C-alpha cells in the first residue's frame, strides 16, 4: 500500500490530511473568547428521537480551569481527555498550582503525531492520527482568558472566536464579522447560539444545542438545559426585533 | 519494505466478511463429512476418510476422530495437521481445569477456549486462520449429553444433530428429516451412516473409509465411556445396519 | 517480470540488485574526491563546491579522522556518510578497547565492509549513498581504500570517485606509470591538489574549495592530520600553474 | 510483531475497516431493547438458516455482565466473546478497588473504549460488534439502555435495536414508544418489545427470546411459552380489526 | 493469633472468628468480621498477616464470582477449595508469599452435604469434621474430639461452639474480643447475631 | 533489519487452497522417487543416490538417515530441506522426550512431533513450508513396526508400503501388486529392489542406491558390552556391497 | 516513474533520488519565510510569522534551546519542537556532564546525524522543517542552516521558506557589509528586517507579524515579539 | 504524634498535635498533620511524614481525576482503599505511615477509616494513631457519647490530644481541630499547647499534679 506516514510530493501528510476531512463532516462546534469569560457551544445532533439527547458529551472538563469541546470522530477524544486531565492534574501535583491552559493544549497536541508503524524518533504506537479536533478553553493568572484550536496535526491556534466542524467555513466567517474585542460573555452567548441555529440541519432548541463556559470565579460549567432554554428564546425575541 | 507481501489475513471486506474466515471455510468444505448425533442415552460421532488406499494402514490411523478428555472427543472437518495443533492445545486445557479445581473440565467450558484461540488469529496477529472445524462430543453432569460444532471464525454452536465438511446442506437436509428428540444411541448410530452414505461422494460406504465413536452411559456401570470403534467393529455395525 | 528494483534486497534475474545500482547514482552525482598512496602514508583531497559567497570559507569541513590514524572522504549522500564514520570510529573503539593496539587498516576496511554490505541484506534498510576512500598508516606501512555502497572495497594506489572521477583516475594512474618507485607525502599532497583542479572541469561552472589532508609516517608521525596554512597554498598555486 | 495500520483514513476522511465492521453488525441477528418505568427488556431474534440446534446449549444472545447489567448484541459471535469477557472482568475489578459494582453507564463508557482502542491500534480489526447494554446502578430503580458500536461511540436510548432490519423495527418503536409515558408495566413493556421484534421475525415463537432486568440484580429470561403467550395475544390485536 | 474456628454438623458448617483487631499495645476494633463470601452456599473465614488476609480474600472472592458470572454456576465448595490451595501453593514460592490461612466452609447443592476445609499459607489443604486456624486448636481440638458427632443439630454444633469459646476465654493469653458465628447450609449463609450470650 | 514478516506466507485462496503447501507438494513430485515397505518383522525405505555429477562423490550424501536408533527416515524434495528437518528431528527426540522418559520416542510420536514443525512453517510468519515430503520408518516396544508418511501440509499418515516422489504413482500401483500382510523383511526389501528398479534410468547398483532397514537388534553395532537390557539399535543402512549381492537375485 | 519510489524513505529511484525526503524539503519552501544572518560579534535571526484567519494568533517561528544557542524553523511546527527539544538536550547534556557549551558546529552534526537515520530505515519519516541555527560559543558567531535531508551547513547569512530566494539574493548582496557590523546589535537587525522584507509579497511586516532574535558576545539568545519589534518596522 | 477521629451525632471531629522528631530532638512544632484531601475528605497524618505527607497528597489527585472521570464525588470507602492498595503495593519495602481518611458522603455519611502501611484497612468509630494513641484513647473512650454537642465533642478532642501532648515525649506542639459535615470540613483553629494546658488546668481543675 502506502506509508501511514508518507509524505504526498506537495509536502504534506496524508493520513492527517483526511484525517481532517473526517473532522469536517463532524458536528459544529464554536468557541468565542470574551473578557469575560469564554463560551463554548456544540450541535447534539441526535440520529434519532429516541436516542436521550443528554448522553451526548460533546463539551467536557478537563480541569476546573480548562474545558474543551470537540468534533469529529468523537470516540478518538476519550484517550486525549484523559491525558489532558491527567496531564493538569499531574501538574498540579508536581507544582502545587494550575496548569498554564496553553501548556495543557501544548501537552494534547503532542498525543497527535505518535502514530505509525515503525517511525524512527521513539516508541509511537498508535496506528492512526487522531479523527477529531478540539477547542480547548479556559483561563490561568498568566494570559487571561484564551481559546485554543487543537487539530490531528499537531499544531495549535489561538482564535478570539473559532469554529469547527461541518458549518465552520461559514460560521468562522460569521465569526469574522461579529466578534470584536468588547464583547461581553452574555453577549457571546446568544452569539453562539445564533450561529449554532444557522449552520444547524436542526431547528435549534435546548436539546439539540449545548452551551458552557469557564469563567476565573466559577470555573467551567455545563448550562443546564432550561438556562440554555431561556438563553435561545432571548435570542428570538431580539433577533424578530429586526 | 515487507508490506508488500502482507496479505492482511485479518480486515473487512466492504460487506463486512473477514476473507479468510470465508476462505477456509471454503477449505473445508471439500473436507471429508462429519456428523454427529446426539441420542437420550449418548451421541454418535461418524466422519467420511478422505482419500485412502489399499496400502493405507487402517487400524493405525486417525484423521478424523480425536480423544480429548475422557469425556469429550472431537471430529475434524479441514486440515489435520492445523486441527492436531488445537487438538494438543484443548488436551492441555482439559488437564489445567482439572488440576486447579479437581473437577473434570465442563464440555461447553473446553469447547469456549478452543473457539476463542481461533477467534484471535481472526482479529489480529497477520496470520492465516486455522482450516479446521469441530463437532464436539462429550458429556459432563452438567448438562449431559452435549453436541456443539466450532469452525475458522471462532464461533461455536450447539445442536441435536450436525454434520461438517463436504455436502453438509445435502447431509442437514437428511439429518432434518428423520431426526427424532426420543432416538437411541443405536438409532443414531444408524441414522449417521444412512446420511454418510447418502451423501457419500464415493462409490459404495465401506467400512474402511470411516471412522466412528459412540458416548455411552453403560447401565451396567453408571460412568460415561467412550468408544472409538475399531476397523473390524465399524464393518460390523455396517452390516447390520443394512449397508453390508 | 519487472519490478525486481522497488526492494532493497531483490536480485534481478541476470543477478543484480538495482537498489544498490541506483545508490551509486547517487555518489556518481556527488563532488569528486581522491586519496594518493604515497611510499610512507596516504593523502587525501577533496572537491567543495561553492554553492553561494554565502557559504563561510574554510568551514564546512569534509574529510573525517576515525580514531587518530584513519582518515575518511567520501561523494555522495554527506548524511550516508558521517553516518559510516560514525560506526567507524565505535567499530575502532571497539576494536582498540579489546586488543589495545589501534585498529588496523585493514582490520578498520572489513569492518565498514562488513557494515556496508549489510545494508543490501534486508529489504528493510537502504544501502549507502556514498563510496569512501579512506586510509592510514599501521604497523605496516600505508593502506588506501574504497567503499562502494554494494559493500565492495580494495586496496588502491591511487582512488577517485564522484563527478569527476574519470579526470582522476585518468590523472592517478598517469601518476602510476611515471614514478614506479613511490611519491612522497610532500609529492602527493601537490598532485591531489593538482588533480583536484583538474577533476574540477566536469562542474566548472560552480567555483570550488580546497581540502586536503595527510598521514604520513616520516610528515605526522602517522597521525591523520589536515594540510593547511603554507603547504596549502603552496599545492594550490603548484595546481592552479599547471591548469593553464 | 505485527503491528501493521489496518484502521486508516482514506481521502474522503473515512475508516472503512471500521465501516465494514458495522456492515458486520448489519448482517447479524436483530438485537432490541426498550425501558418501561421500572424495568428494561431485551429482545433478540434466532437465526434460521439451519434448525436442529440444541437451545439447552447454545450460547444465548443476552449476557450477564454483572448481577445487575446485562448485555445483548448484534453482529460476529467470535468477538462478541472477547468485549463480553473484558468486560465481565473489569466488572469484578471495579467492585474490588472501588468498593461498589460498576454503573451501567460505567461498563458501557469501559466496553466503547476497548471498542475504540481497536480502531487505532496495529496490527489489530475492529469488531465486528454493537451492543446493548442495560440494568440498573447500585441502589438506583431509574432503568438504563445504552449502546456501542464499532467505532468506539455510544450513548443512552429509551428503547433501540441493531441488526438486520433494525431499521424498520426502529420505525416501529419511534412510532410505538413514548417518553411522556414508558411502559408502566413489565408486562406491557415486554409486549412492546415482541411486537416490535413481530416486525421482522415473522412469526417465530421460538425464533424471539426475552430478558427482563428489574432493580437489584433481579434479571430473568422469559421461556418460549411465557413468550409464545405474548405473540398469541399480539397477533389477535391485529385481527379483532 | 485471632481464632479461627469451624465445625461442621449433620447438615450445616459453622464458622466462628474472633472480633478483635490489636496493634501492638492497642485493641483498635472489636467489630471485625474476618470472613468474605465467595458464593451464595460458600463462606471463607480467614487469618495471618496484616496486609495479606484481606488482599487475599477479596481476590479469591472477584475470581469465584467471576467463575459464576461467566459459567452462570456455583462452583462446588471442593472446587472452590482446590482454587483456593492452588493459589496459595503458588504464592508460598513467590517473591512475597500471602501470609494467610483460611477455613472454607459450604454447602455442596449437588451431594447435599456441608463441607469444612482447612488451608494454611503454604497450600496445606484438608477436609475436616472440625477446624481451626492458629493456637486456638490447642485447646479445641480436644474439645471436639471429646463432644463430637456427625448428626448434630445445627443448635448442637453452636452449644458445641459455645462450649469451645468459654474454653478460649478461660485460658487463653489474649482478649479476641468474643467471635462473629455465620452458619452455611442448603439456604445459604446467615450469621448469629445473638452469641454474646445465646 | 528485523525480519519484519511477521505474517503469514501461506494463506487461503478464494477457492480454499494454500498455495505455498500447493506448490510445496508440486517440489516434492519433481524430486526423486523413494519408498518404504513394512513387512512383519521390519520395515524397509530405500531411494536413489541421484549424484548431480560423476566427481561429486554420493557417499558424503545420505538421503537415509537415523533418527533414533530405531527410527530411520528418507525423503523426497528438495534436500536442504529435509537435511535440516533431520537435525531438528533428532533434537526434538531427546528435548521433548528421551531427556523426560529417559527412553527414545516410539514412531508415530517422534513423526508427530516433525509432522508439528512442517505444520508450523506453514502458519508462522515470514516462513514457506517445507518442499519434501518424509517417510519415517521404526519400531517401538508397544507398537512394533510403522511406516509413515509426512507432508509439507504437516499431515502424516501410517502406510503397509508407499512410495513419494518422480514415479511413485507407477511405483504405488506395483506395491499394492506384490504386498500382503505376510512378508518378511527380506521380502519386503527384495520387493523394494524391484520397484526402485522401474524409476531408474541409468545404473543400479548399490553405488547409486540407498536403503537402510529397521529389524532386529544389533548389539554388535552397540558399542560396549556389559548391559543385559540394552541390546543394540534396529536401524541399519545396507552397504554398497550388501546391495549388490541382492541384485543378483533380483 | 517517480510513483514507484516514493513510497518511503527506504527506497532510491532510478536516478539516486529520496523522493520522500524531497517531498519533505518541499514542506519547507511551503513555509514562511524566515532569515539568518551574522557578524563577527553577533547572529540574528528574523522570521515572519504567519497567522490562520484574523481571529487567530500568529505561530511562533523563533524558539530557544539554551542560553547562547537558538534557531528559526520553516515548515512542520511540531517536528522543529521535537527537533529543538532534542537540541535542548544536547545543551544541557554538554553542560551538565562536561560543564561545556555545546558549540554551534556540533549541535549541527548532532542533528545531522538525528536527521539521516529517519531516511534509511523503514518505518521512519524524514522531518519536514527546516531550521536556521544561530549561537555564540567559544569561536565567535555562527549561523546554521538545518535541511531534513540532514544537510547543514554554515552560512554568513541565509533565508528558507516561500519567496526565500529574494532575500537570500539580497544577503549574498550585502554580505561583505553586514559581516562587518560588530558592535552594533541594532544595525545587524536592521539589515535582517530588510533582507527578509526582500521576501515579501502579499503583505508588510508588521508587529505581531515580525519575530527576531539575537545572540551574540555579552548578548544571551533572545526572542523578541510585537512592541518589541515595533522600532524596527 | 498523636491523632484521633470519632464520629458522633454531630458528624466526625478530628484532632492532631504539630510535633515533629528525630529521635529526641524536636524537629517542629509547627507541622500540619491534618491533609485536606479535598474539601470533604480529611487525611490524618502519623508515623514517617513525607510518607503521610506525599502519598496523601498523592492520594487527592487520584480523587480529583475520579472525579473529573465520574462526574461525581468519590466515596470515603473508595478513597481509603486507594491509599490501601497503593501502601500494600510497596509492603515490605519499608513505608511507614498510620493513618485515617475521614469523609462525609450523603451516599455513607460520617465515615472514618484507618490505613497504615501494613495493609491494615479498617472502619470504625473511634480511632486514635500515633505514639500517643494511648493517652489520647484514655481520655476519649471514658467520655465519648454518640449525644456530644458539637461543641463538648470538639472539647473532648481537643482535650484528647492536649493529654496525649503532656504525657508523651514526642506529642506536643499544638492541636489543630477539624469537625466534618456533609457540607464538609470546617477548621476549628490551632490551639497551642504551651498556653492550652495551663488554661485548662485552671478551668477544669486537671492536671492537678503539676505545679502552677
Ligand atoms: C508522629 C510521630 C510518630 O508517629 N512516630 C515517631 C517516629 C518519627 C517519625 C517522623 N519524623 C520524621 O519524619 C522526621 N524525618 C525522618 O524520619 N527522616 C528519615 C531519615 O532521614 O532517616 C527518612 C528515612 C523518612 C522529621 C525530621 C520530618 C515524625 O515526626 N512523625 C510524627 C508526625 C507524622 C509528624
Amino acid at each position: 500500500d502506502r506509508g501511514v506516514s508518507t509524505f504526498s510530493p506537495e509536502g504534506r501528510l496524508f493520513q492527517v490530511e483526511y484525517s481532517l476531512e473526517a473532522i469536517k463532516l463532524g458536528s459544529t462546534a464554536i468557541g468565542i473568547a470574551t473578557k469575560e469569560g469564554v463560551v463554548l457551544g456544540v450541535e447534539k445532533r441526535a440520529t434519532s428521537p429516541l436516542l436521550e439527547s443528554d448522553s451526548i458529551e460533546k463539551i467536557v472538563e478537563i480541569d476546573r480551569h480548562i474545558g474543551c469541546a470537540m468534533s469529529g470522530l468523537t470516540a478518538d477524544a476519550r484517550s486525549m481527555i484523559e491525558h489532558a486531565r491527567t496531564a493538569a492534574v499531574t501538574h498540579n501535583l508536581y507544582y502545587d498550582e494550575d496548569i498554564n491552559v496553553e501548556s495543557l493544549t501544548q501537552s494534547v497536541c503532542d498525543l497527535a503525531l505518535r502514530f505509525g508503524e515503525g517511525a524512527s524518533g521513539e516508541e509511537r504506537l498508535m496506528s492512526r492520527p487522531f479523527g477529531v479536533a478540539l477547542l480547548i478553553a479556559g483561563h490561568d493568572a498568566d494570559d487571561g482568558y484564551q481559546l485554543f484550536h487543537a487539530e490531528p496535526s499537531g499544531t495549535f491556534y489561538r482564535y478570539n472566536a473559532k469554529a469547527i466542524g461541518s458549518g465552520s467555513e461559514g460560521a468562522q466567517a460569521e465569526l469574522l464579522n461579529e466578534w470584536h474585542s468588547s464583547l461581553t460573555l452574555k453577549e457571546a452567548e446568544l452569539l453562539v447560539l445564533k450561529i449554532l441555529k444557522q449552520v444547524m440541519e436542526e431547528k435549534l432548541d435546548e436539546n439539540n444545542a449545548q452551551l458552557s463556559c469557564i469563567t476565573k470565579q466559577d470555573g467551567f460549567k455545563i448550562y443546564d438545559n432550561e438556562k440554555t432554554a431561556e438563553l435561545i428564546k432571548e435570542l428570538k425575541e431580539k433577533e424578530a426585533a429586526e | 519494505g515487507s508490506r508488500r507481501y502482507d496479505s492482511r489475513t485479518t480486515i473487512f471486506s466492504p460487506e463486512g466478511r473477514l476473507y479468510q474466515v470465508e476462505y477456509a471455510l471454503e477449505s473445508i468444505s471439500h473436507a471429508g463429512t462429519a456428523i454427529g448425533i446426539m441420542a437420550s442415552d449418548g451421541i454418535v460421532l461418524a466422519a467420511e476418510r478422505k482419500v485412502t488406499s489399499t496400502l493405507l494402514e487402517q487400524d493405525t490411523s486417525t484423521e478424523k476422530l480425536y480423544k480429548l478428555n475422557d469425556k469429550i472427543a472431537v471430529a475434524v472437518a479441514g486440515l489435520t495437521a492445523d486441527a492436531e495443533i488445537l487438538i494438543n492445545t484443548a488436551r492441555i486445557h482439559a488437564q489445567n481445569y482439572l488440576k486447579t479445581y479437581n473437577e473434570d473440565i465442563p464440555v461447553e467450558i473446553l469447547v469456549r477456549r478452543l473457539s476463542d484461540i481461533k477467534q484471535g488469529y481472526t482479529q489480529h496477529g497477520g496470520l492465516r486462520p486455522f482450516g479446521v472445524s469441530f463437532i464436539y462430543a462429550g458429556y459432563d453432569d452438567r448438562y449431559g449429553y452435549q453436541l456443539y460444532t466450532s469452525n475458522p471464525s471462532g464461533n461455536y454452536t450447539g445442536w441435536k444433530a450436525i454434520s461438517v465438511g463436504a455436502n453438509t446442506s445435502a447431509a442437514q437436509t437428511l439429518l432434518q428429516m428423520d431426526y427424532k428428540d426420543d432416538m437411541k444411541v443405536d438409532d443414531a448410530i444408524e441414522l449417521a451412516l444412512k446420511t454418510l452414505s447418502k451423501t457419500t461422494d464415493s462409490s459404495a460406504l465401506t467400512y474402511d473409509r470411516l471412522e466412528f465413536a459412540t458416548i455411552r452411559k453403560g447401565a451396567n456401570d453408571g460412568e460415561v465411556y467412550q468408544k472409538i470403534f475399531k476397523p473390524q467393529e465399524i464393518k460390523d455395525i455396517l452390516v447390520k445396519t443394512g449397508i453390508t | 517480470g519487472t519490478g525486481y528494483d522497488l526492494s532493497n534486497s531483490v536480485f534481478s534475474p541476470d543477478g543484480r540488485n538495482f537498489q544498490v545500482e541506483y545508490a551509486v547514482k547517487a555518489v556518481e552525482n556527488g563532488t569528486t574526491s581522491i586519496g594518493i598512496k604515497c611510499n610512507d602514508g596516504v593523502v587525501f583531497a577533496v572537491e567543495k563546491l561553492i554553492t553561494s559567497k554565502l557559504l563561510v570559507p574554510q568551514k564546512n569541513v569534509k574529510i573525517q579522522v576515525v580514531d587518530r590514524h584513519i582518515g575518511c572522504v567520501y561523494s555522495g549522500l554527506i548524511p550516508d556518510g558521517r553516518h559510516l564514520v560514525n560506526r567507524g570510529r565505535e567499530e575502532a573503539a571497539s576494536f582498540k578497547k579489546l586488543y589495545k593496539t589501534p585498529i588496523p587498516i585493514p582490520a578498520f576496511a572489513d569492518r565498514l565492509g562488513q557494515y556496508v554490505q549489510a545494508h543490501t541484506l534486508y529489504n528493510s534498510v537502504r544501502p549507502f549513498g556514498v563510496s569512501t576512500i579512506f586510509g592510514g598508516v599501521d604497523k605496516n606501512g600505508a593502506h588506501l581504500y574504497m567503499l562502494e555502497p554494494s559493500g565492495s572495497y580494495w586496496g588502491y594506489k591511487g582512488a577517485a570517485t564522484g563527478k569527476g572521477r574519470q579526470s582522476a583516475k585518468a590523472e592517478l594512474e598517469k601518476l602510476v606509470d611515471h614514478h614506479p618507485e613511490g611519491l612522497s607525502a610532500r609529492e602527493a599532497v601537490k598532485q591531489a591538489a593538482k588533480i583536484i583542479y583538474l577533476a574540477h572541469e566536469d562542474n566548472k561552472e560552480k567555483d570550488f574549495e580546497l581540502e586536503i589532508s595527510w598521514c604520513s609516517l616520516s610528515e605526522t608521525n602517522g597521525l591523520h592530520k589536515f594540510v593547511k596554512g603554507d603547504l596549502l597554498q603552496e599545492a594550490i598555486d603548484f595546481a592552479q600553474k599547471e591548469i593553464n | 510483531g505485527y503491528d501493521r495500520a489496518l484502521s486508516i483514513f482514506s481521502p474522503d476522511g473515512h475508516i472503512f475497516q471500521v465501516e465494514y465492521a458495522l456492515e458486520a453488525v448489519k448482517r447479524g441477528t436483530c438485537a432490541v431493547g426498550v425501558k418501561g418505568k421500572n424495568c428494561v427488556v431485551l429482545g433478540c431474534e434466532r437465526r434460521s438458516t439451519l434448525k436442529l440446534q440444541d437451545t439447552r446449549i447454545t450460547p444465548s444472545k443476552v449476557s450477564k455482565i454483572d448481577s445487575h447489567v446485562v448485555l445483548s448484541f448484534s453482529g460476529l459471535n467470535a468477538d462478541s466473546r472477547i468485549l463480553i469477557e473484558k468486560a465481565r472482568v473489569e466488572a469484578q475489578s471495579h467492585r474490588l478497588t472501588l468498593e461498589d459494582p460498576v454503573t451501567v453507564e460505567y461498563l458501557t463508557r469501559y466496553v466503547a473504549g476497548v471498542q475504540q482502542r481497536y480502531t487505532q491500534s496495529g496490527g489489530v480489526r475492529p469488531f465486528g460488534v454493537s451492543t446493548l447494554i442495560a440494568g440498573f446502578d447500585p441502589r438506583d430503580d431509574e432503568p438504563k439502555l445504552y449502546q456501542t458500536e464499532p467505532s468506539g461511540i455510544y450513548s443512552s436510548w429509551s428503547a433501540q435495536t441493531i441488526g438486520r432490519n433494525s431499521k424498520t423495527v426502529r420505525e416501529f418503536l419511534e412510532k410505538n414508544y413514548d417518553r411522556k409515558e414508558p411502559p408502566a408495566t413489565v408486562e406491557e413493556c415486554v409486549k412492546l418489545t415482541v411486537r416490535s421484534l413481530l416486525e421482522v421475525v415473522q412469526t417465530g415463537a421460538k425464533n424471539i427470546e426475552i430478558t427482563v432486568v428489574k432493580p437489584d440484580s433481579d434479571i430473568v429470561a422469559l421461556s418460549s411459552e411465557e413468550i409464545n403467550q405474548y405473540v398469541t395475544q399480539i397477533e389477535q390485536e391485529k385481527q379483532e380489526q | 493469633m485471632d481464632i479461627i474456628l469451624g465445625i461442621r454438623v449433620q447438615d450445616s458448617v459453622i464458622l466462628a472468628s474472633s472480633k478483635a483487631v490489636t496493634r501492638g499495645i492497642s485493641v483498635l476494633k472489636d467489630s471485625d468480621d474476618k470472613t468474605r463470601q465467595l458464593s451464595p452456599h460458600t463462606l471463607m473465614s480467614f487469618a495471618g498477616e496484616a496486609g495479606d488476609t484481606v488482599q487475599f480474600a477479596e481476590y479469591i472472592q472477584a475470581n469465584i464470582q467471576l467463575y459464576s458470572i461467566r459459567e452462570d454456576y456455583e462452583l462446588s465448595p471442593q472446587a472452590v477449595s482446590s482454587f483456593v490451595r492452588q493459589e496459595l501453593a503458588k504464592s508460598i514460592r513467590s517473591r512475597r508469599p500471602y501470609q494467610v490461612n483460611v477455613l472454607i466452609g459450604g454447602y455442596d447443592k449437588k451431594k447435599n452435604k456441608p463441607e469444612l476445609y482447612q488451608i494454611d499459607y503454604l497450600g496445606t489443604k484438608v477436609e475436616l469434621p472440625y477446624g481451626a486456624h492458629g493456637y486456638s486448636g490447642f485447646y479445641t481440638f480436644s474439645l471436639l474430639d471429646h463432644h463430637y458427632r456427625p448428626d448434630m443439630t445445627t443448635e448442637e454444633g453452636l452449644d458445641l461452639l459455645k462450649l469451645c469459646v468459654q474454653e478460649l476465654e478461660k485460658r487463653m493469653p489474649m482478649d479476641f474480643k468474643g467471635v462473629i458465628v455465620k452458619i452455611v447450609d442448603k439456604d445459604g449463609i446467615r450469621q448469629v447475631d445473638d452469641f454474646q450470650a445465646q | 533489519m528485523t525480519d519484519r514478516y511477521s505474517f503469514s506466507l501461506t494463506t487461503f485462496s478464494p477457492s480454499g487452497k494454500l498455495g505455498q503447501i500447493d506448490y510445496a507438494l508440486t517440489a516434492v513430485k519433481q524430486g526423486v522417487t523413494s519408498l518404504g515397505i513394512k513387512a512383519t518383522n521390519g520395515v524397509v525405505i530405500a531411494t536413489e543416490k541421484k549424484s548431480s555429477s560423476p566427481l561429486a562423490m554420493s557417499e558424503t550424501l545420505s538421503k537415509v538417515s537415523l533418527l533414533t536408533p530405531d527410527i530411520g527416515a528418507v525423503y523426497s524434495g528438495m534436500g536442504p530441506d529435509y537435511r535440516v528437518l533431520v537435525d531438528k528431528s533428532r533434537k526434538v527426540a531427546h528435548t521433548s522426550y528421551k531427556r523426560i522418559y529417559g527412553e527414545y520416542p516410539p514412531t508415530k510420536l517422534l513423526v508427530s512431533e516433525v509432522a508439528k514443525i512442517m505444520q508450523e512453517a506453514t502458519q508462522s510468519g515470514g516462513v514457506r513450508p517445507f518442499g519434501v515430503s518424509l517417510l519415517i520408518a521404526g519400531h517401538d516396544e508397544f507398537n512394533g513396526f510403522s511406516l509413515y508418511q509426512v507432508d509439507p501440509s504437516g499431515s502424516y499418515f501410517p502406510w503397509k508400503a508407499t512410495a513419494i516422489g518422480k514415479g511413485s504413482v507407477a511405483a504405488k500401483t506395483f506395491l499394492e501388486k506384490r504386498w500382503n500382510d505376510e512378508l518378511e523383511l527380506e521380502d519386503a526389501i527384495h520387493i523394494a529392489l524391484l520397484t526402485l528398479k522401474e524409476s531408474v534410468e541409468g545404473e543400479f547398483n548399490g553405488d547409486t542406491i540407498e536403503l537402510a532397514i529397521i529389524g532386529d537388534e544389533n548389539p554388535d553395532l552397540l558399542g560396549y558390552t556389559g548391559i543385559p537390557t540394552d541390546k543394540g539399535p534396529r536401524f541399519r543402512k545396507l552397504t554398497s556391497q550388501e546391495i549388490n549381492d541382492r541384485l543378483e537375485a533380483l | 516513474f517517480r510513483n514507484n519510489y516514493d513510497g518511503d524513505t527506504v527506497t532510491f529511484s532510478p536516478t539516486g533520488r529520496l523522493f520522500q525526503v524531497e517531498y519533505a524539503l518541499e514542506a519547507i519552501k511551503q513555509g514562511s519565510v524566515t532569515v539568518g544572518l551574522r557578524s563577527n560579534t553577533h547572529a540574528v535571526l528574523v522570521a515572519l510569522k504567519r497567522n490562520a484567519d484574523e481571529l487567530s494568533s500568529y505561530q511562533k517561528k523563533i524558539i530557544k534551546c539554551d542560553e547562547h544557542m537558538g534557531l528559526s524553523l520553516a515548515g512542520l511546527a511540531p517536528d522543529a519542537r521535537v527537533l529543538s527539544n532534542y537540541l535542548r538536550q544536547q545543551c544541557n547534556y554538554s553542560s551538565l556532564v562536561f560543564n561545556r557549551k555545546l558549540a554551534v558546529e556540533r549541535a549541527g552534526h548532532l542533528l545531522c546525524d538525528k536527521a539521516q537515520k529517519n531516511t534509511q530505515s523503514y518505518g521512519g519519516r524524514p522531518y519536514g522543517v527546516g531550521l536556521l541555527i544561530i549561537g555564540y560559543d567559544k569561536s565567535g558567531a555562527h549561523l546554521l542552516e538545518f535541511q531534513p535531508s540532514g544537510n547543514v551547513t554554515e552560512l554568513y547569512g541565509t533565508a528558507i521558506g516561500a519567496r526565500s530566494q529574494g532575500a537570500k539574493t539580497y544577503l549574498e548582496r550585502t554580505l561583505d557589509t553586514f559581516i562587518k557590523i560588530d558592535g552594533n546589535p541594532d544595525e545587524l537587525i536592521k539589515a535582517g528586517v530588510e533582507a527578509i522584507s526582500q521576501s515579501l509579497r502579499d503583505e508588510s511586516l508588521t508587529v505581531d507579524n515580525l519575530s527576531i532574535a539575537i545572540v551574540g558576545k555579552d548578548t544571551p539568545f533572545t526572542i523578541y515579539d510585537g512592541e518589541a519589534v515595533a522600532k524596527y518596522i | 504524634t498523636t491523632t484521633l477521629a470519632f464520629r458522633f451525632q454531630g458528624g466526625i471531629i478530628v484532632a492532631v498535635d504539630s510535633r515533629a522528631t528525630a529521635g529526641n530532638w524536636v524537629a517542629s512544632q509547627t507541622v500540619k498533620k491534618v491533609i485536606e484531601i479535598n474539601p470533604f475528605l480529611l487525611g490524618t497524618m502519623a508515623g514517617g511524614a513525607a510518607d503521610c505527607q506525599f502519598w496523601e497528597t498523592w492520594l487527592g489527585s487520584q480523587c480529583r481525576l475520579h472525579e473529573l472521570r465520574e462526574k461525581e464525588r468519590i466515596s470515603v470507602a473508595a478513597a481509603s482503599k486507594i491509599l490501601s492498595n497503593l501502601v500494600y503495593q510497596y509492603k515490605g519495602a519499608g513505608l511507614s505511615m498510620g493513618t485515617m481518611i475521614c469523609g462525609y458522603t450523603r451516599k455513607e455519611g460520617p465515615t472514618i477509616y484507618y490505613v497504615d502501611s501494613d495493609g491494615t484497612r479498617l472502619k470504625g468509630d473511634i480511632f486514635c494513631v500515633g505514639s500517643g494513641q494511648t493517652f489520647a484513647y484514655g481520655v476519649l473512650d471514658s467520655n465519648y457519647k454518640w449525644d456530644l454537642s458539637v461543641e463538648d465533642a470538639l472539647y473532648l478532642g481537643k482535650r484528647s490530644i492536649l493529654a496525649a501532648a503532656h504525657r508523651d515525649a514526642y506529642s506536643g506542639g499544638s492541636v489543630n481541630l477539624y469537625h466534618v459535615t456533609e457540607d464538609g470540613w470546617i477548621y476549628h483553629g490551632n490551639h497551642d499547647v504551651g498556653e492550652l494546658f495551663w488554661k485548662v488546668k485552671e478551668e477544669e481543675g486537671s492536671f492537678n499534679n503539676v505545679i502552677g
